[PDB]
DNA sequence: CTAGTTGATCTCATATTTCATTCCTACTCAGGAGAAGGAGCAGAGCG
RNA sequence: AUCGAGAGGA
DNA sequence: CGCTCTGCTCCTTCTCCCATCCTCTCGATGGCTATGAGATCAACTAG
């Protein structure tokens, strides 16, 4: 169905058939010259990469990549090498920013030469992340035939060694490409899947092969709540799967683990979690910054205690008194909106900042730092709020946007996004409003000196991710985190709820 | 007594003495069958005719 | 203790209110023992228009398509209700007046 | 003619769990009339 | 608005 | 004359339907999730 009708669809049929067969647009843009089997005769002359692992006695990983690996990565890759030789999975729990992609590649270098793994290898990560990785696979080890599985018709058409693709691509066509002669498979950050009830989790399970490995920036200390679903892939024949765990460990964990108000203790639930957790010793790999983070400041944090005004206090209570949410019934639109509304009494209200204690706290802190000359981040998880905060600092109090304010929208591509990061870190800009998700992207704003959280996420360990970007190694000034919490409001209820996750 | 019930017992006189009126049966609380009064008398602790 | 009592207070106050307001004395969920024949509002056009409400009595119904035996004047009605004061039509004997 | 860039629209992951249960009729008159369906019975031919 | 409920008129 | 079979009579249960037209008043109640972010596709535009 297209406005142009069948005449337009005939054109679509042209390209459609071409995607399945050979599309000249695709041939010119992402095939001819891109390390294809007909190109590799030219590319492998620069990179014949003779595997030291097979060539030289007593070697496990080839020097071409091994010498690019850091001493700790060298160690971890050798550990992974052995996991493959043991026919088992594992968790590459190396801390964020240390690098794991090259470790996978170093491992692969050895696989198809010392391991004789001449067949297909599956690697999955985000599309822009793959733009980078595609070049890395191509320039690091082309002896393994490069196949990039981007799209359905054309991607699937390349049914041949190393397979490069994405999570979007998995939803585009992984139901067709199942068990495609995979000799080794690895997924990037395991928490790109994380959700136990997702279709991604089901997809991850579907991706079955000889040896299944997942990379991650997290540990197994107490993240089992979601690791149970990652175990489906990583340890299908070592620990079991999520639905097993749902009855095996989850039942006693849920019964006692939340400080049960009757007769069951947390320790019992914990002990069950321990029984599973501590099985993953020889399969857990972890590089730590204890021997890397040699030049950075103290990771400081605190919580602000903002009180409600007569106006605010009266209105969030009035909503609760007049809306009668429990007769509407619970989980309904206005009931659930109430959860956000009771927070919006200070985030909005619709409404000069004189009616909001939070807007007044932010005002005072930024004007202090205005004279201090400190760079600062604002932290907010909402576009409606991103613009409301901008209206606060531009239509209600212009001088706060006049402190060299900067912000990413997301519609801007990576070229512009990178310049936004650079703009804040360099003297050009002093204030930037940041969201956890762009913290995930790579917005490493270490130039910041002070950070105000206007409206955080509902999980301290995700707030952490944004903070880690702000605290990247190489930073030369101390940065304190200021959580703007409003006393008596639902923000404290939210505060304690997200603590319960961290707890 | 906070109930009232306004319930009822039925006494059935079965037509005519030529056949069916031979007996009288009563509809009793939660009972599936109508029961002859002589059975009821036994239940009442009453034996002698 | 003092929380469940608040629930009850609302429930009683508004529940009793509501039931009479709708004129149904059951669960209010569907055909729950309607008492629409009982609940109504004061007819205010004159003095006797209110006296009408005093004397009018809501009799039980014989559904539609039924009148005489009941409705038909019985001589035990003598002296208790006024046989002249009966509304005509569907209400013919439905409403009695003392 | 075509490559670049940027707006539009559709579809998606990662935190609250939250919380119990809802409850019985008390039962009142409620009908008319005629079809449809089963159940038992009685007698006729058969063994 | 959409039902429901109740009264009056022919 | 019993066996059997069948047709005959009775009983029991089920199912659907309440004139036409008009006028006013009351009223209750509805009316219940997300969330922007990301990515890819189309459209315009300039070299």
């Amino acid at each position: 169905l297209r406005f142009r009708g069948q005449p337009g669809e005939a054109k679509d049929d042209g390209d459609e058939l071409y995607y399945q067969e050979r599309l000249k647009k695709w041939v010119k843009q992402r095939s001819c010259g891109s390390q294809r089997s007909s190109d590799l005769p030219e590319w492998r002359r620069p990179h014949p990469n003779i595997p030291d692992a097979k060539l030289n006695s007593q070697f496990k990983i080839p020097g071409e990549i091994y010498s690019l690996l850091f001493n700790y990565q060298k160690t971890c890759v050798q550990w992974l090498y052995e996991l493959y030789q043991q026919n088992c999975g594992g968790i590459i729990g190396d801390e964020m920013g240390l690098g794991k992609t090259i470790q996978v590649i170093a491992f692969i270098a050895a696989l198809h030469h010392s391991g004789l793994l001449t067949g297909p290898v599956l690697i999955v990560c985000p599309a822009t992340v793959m733009k980078q990785w595609c070049n890395e696979f191509q320039h690091w080890w082309p002896p393994l035939r490069t196949v990039i599985l981007h799209s359905m018709g054309s991607g699937m058409a390349s049914d041949q060694h190393i397979l490069i693709t994405t999570y979007v691509g998995l939803r585009i066509h992984s139901d067709k490409l199942l068990k495609v002669k995979w000799q080794y498979a690895v997924l990037d950050e395991g928490h790109k899947i994380r959700n136990p009830d997702s279709e991604i989790s089901l997809t991850c399970k579907k991706l079955k092969t000889h040896n299944r490995i997942i990379l991650s920036g997290t540990p197994i200390q107490n993240n089992l709540t979601e690791l149970w679903s990652l175990f489906d892939f990583i340890f299908p024949g070592k620990l079991g799967t999520l639905p097993v765990f749902q009855q095996q460990f989850v039942i006693p964990i849920n019964i006692g683990g939340y400080a049960n108000a009757t007769n069951i203790q947390v320790q019992t639930g914990y002990k069950c979690a321990v029984a599973l957790r501590d099985l993953i010793s020889p399969y857990l790999l972890r590089r730590v910054k204890a021997d890397v983070a040699k030049d950075l400041p103290q990771k400081k944090e605190m919580v602000l205690f903002c009180k409600l005004t007569k106006y605010q206090r009266s209105k969030y209570l009035e909503f609760l008194h007049s809306s009668d949410l429990n007769q509407i019934q619970n989980g309904k639109r206005n009931v659930l909106f109430g959860i956000d509304i009771l927070r919006k009494i200070c985030n909005h209200p619709d409404g000069d900042p004189k009616r909001s204690g939070k807007m007044q706290v932010v005002k005072q802190l930024l004007l202090l730092w205005h004279k201090q000359g400190y760079k600062a981040l604002l932290f907010t998880q909402s576009r409606q709020m991103l613009d409301i905060l901008e209206e606060f600092i531009s239509t209600k109090d212009p001088d706060l946007s006049h402190l060299n304010y900067l912000r990413m929208d997301g519609t801007t591509n990576i070229k512009g996004r990178q310049s936004l990061v650079d703009r804040f870190n360099n003297e050009s800009f002093d204030v930037f409003l940041l969201t956890t998700r762009v913290g995930g992207l790579g917005v490493n704003l270490t130039g910041a000196n002070r950070i105000i959280i206007f409206d955080p996420d509902w999980n301290p360990s995700t707030d952490m991710q944004a903070r880690e970007r702000a605290w990247r190694i190489g930073q030369k000034r101390e940065v304190s985190i200021y959580r703007l919490m409003v006393g008596g409001s639902i923000e404290e209820k939210i505060y304690h709820r997200q603590i319960f996750k961290q707890f | 007594k906070g109930s009232r019930f306004i319930s009822t017992l039925q006494v059935k006189l079965y037509g005519r003495e030529g056949s069916s009126a031979r007996t009288i049966k009563a509809t009793l609380p939660y009972i599936k069958q109508d029961i002859p009064i002589v059975i009821i008398f036994r239940a009442l602790g009453i034996i002698p005719d | 203790f003092n929380m469940k009592l608040a629930i009850n207070a609302k429930t009683i106050t508004s529940g009793l209110k509501y039931a009479l307001a709708t004129g149904n004395w059951g669960e209010q969920k569907k055909a729950m023992s309607s008492r629409a024949g009982v609940s109504q509002v004061l007819n205010r056009y004159t003095y006797s228009s209110t006296l009408s409400h005093l004397r009018r009595t809501n009799t039980p119904i014989g559904r539609d398509g039924k009148l005489a035996k009941p409705r038909q004047l019985h001589n035990t009605h003598w002296g208790l209700v006024c046989p002249a004061e009966t509304p005509e039509g569907q209400a013919c004997g439905l409403v009695k007046n003392l």
